[PDB]
């Protein structure tokens, strides 16, 4: 489960246990319009891409 | 040891200048290719893009 700091009400923020940081492929940030309607996201893969 | 997600780009593609007039061999974001540059200001193109 995941929680969202803006005004926690019972539960945290855990879903997964690490003690260290494994090898990893991919890991960014993006910044988004804070005041909007609605997103969208496009997701699919080809040739395992 | 040759092995792992922590490289380095200590080879040969180490930030090369570019240059024009003679064509040389393309590998732009994996795209192979020749042809003769050409300086142009251009103001088509976006962030990711
Ligand atoms: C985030 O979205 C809001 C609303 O969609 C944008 O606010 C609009 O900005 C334009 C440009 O000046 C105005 O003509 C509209 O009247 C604004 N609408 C509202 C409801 O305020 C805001 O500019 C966007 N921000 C970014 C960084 O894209």
């Amino acid at each position: 489960h995941t929680v969202c700091k803006s005004k926690g009400s019972i539960r945290n923020e855990s879903w997964h246990i690490d003690s260290s940081e494994p090898l990893c492929l991919f890991k960014k940030n993006f910044t988004y319009n804070v005041s909007a309607d609605w997103l969208y996201f496009h997701f699919y893969q080809e040739r395992g891409v | 040891i040759n092995s792992g997600t922590t490289c380095s780009n200590d080879l040969l593609y180490s930030n090369t200048e570019i240059s024009t007039g003679v064509c040389v061999n393309y590998d732009l974001y994996g795209i192979t290719g020749q042809g003769i540059f050409k300086e142009v200001s251009a103001a088509y193109y976006n962030n990711w893009q």
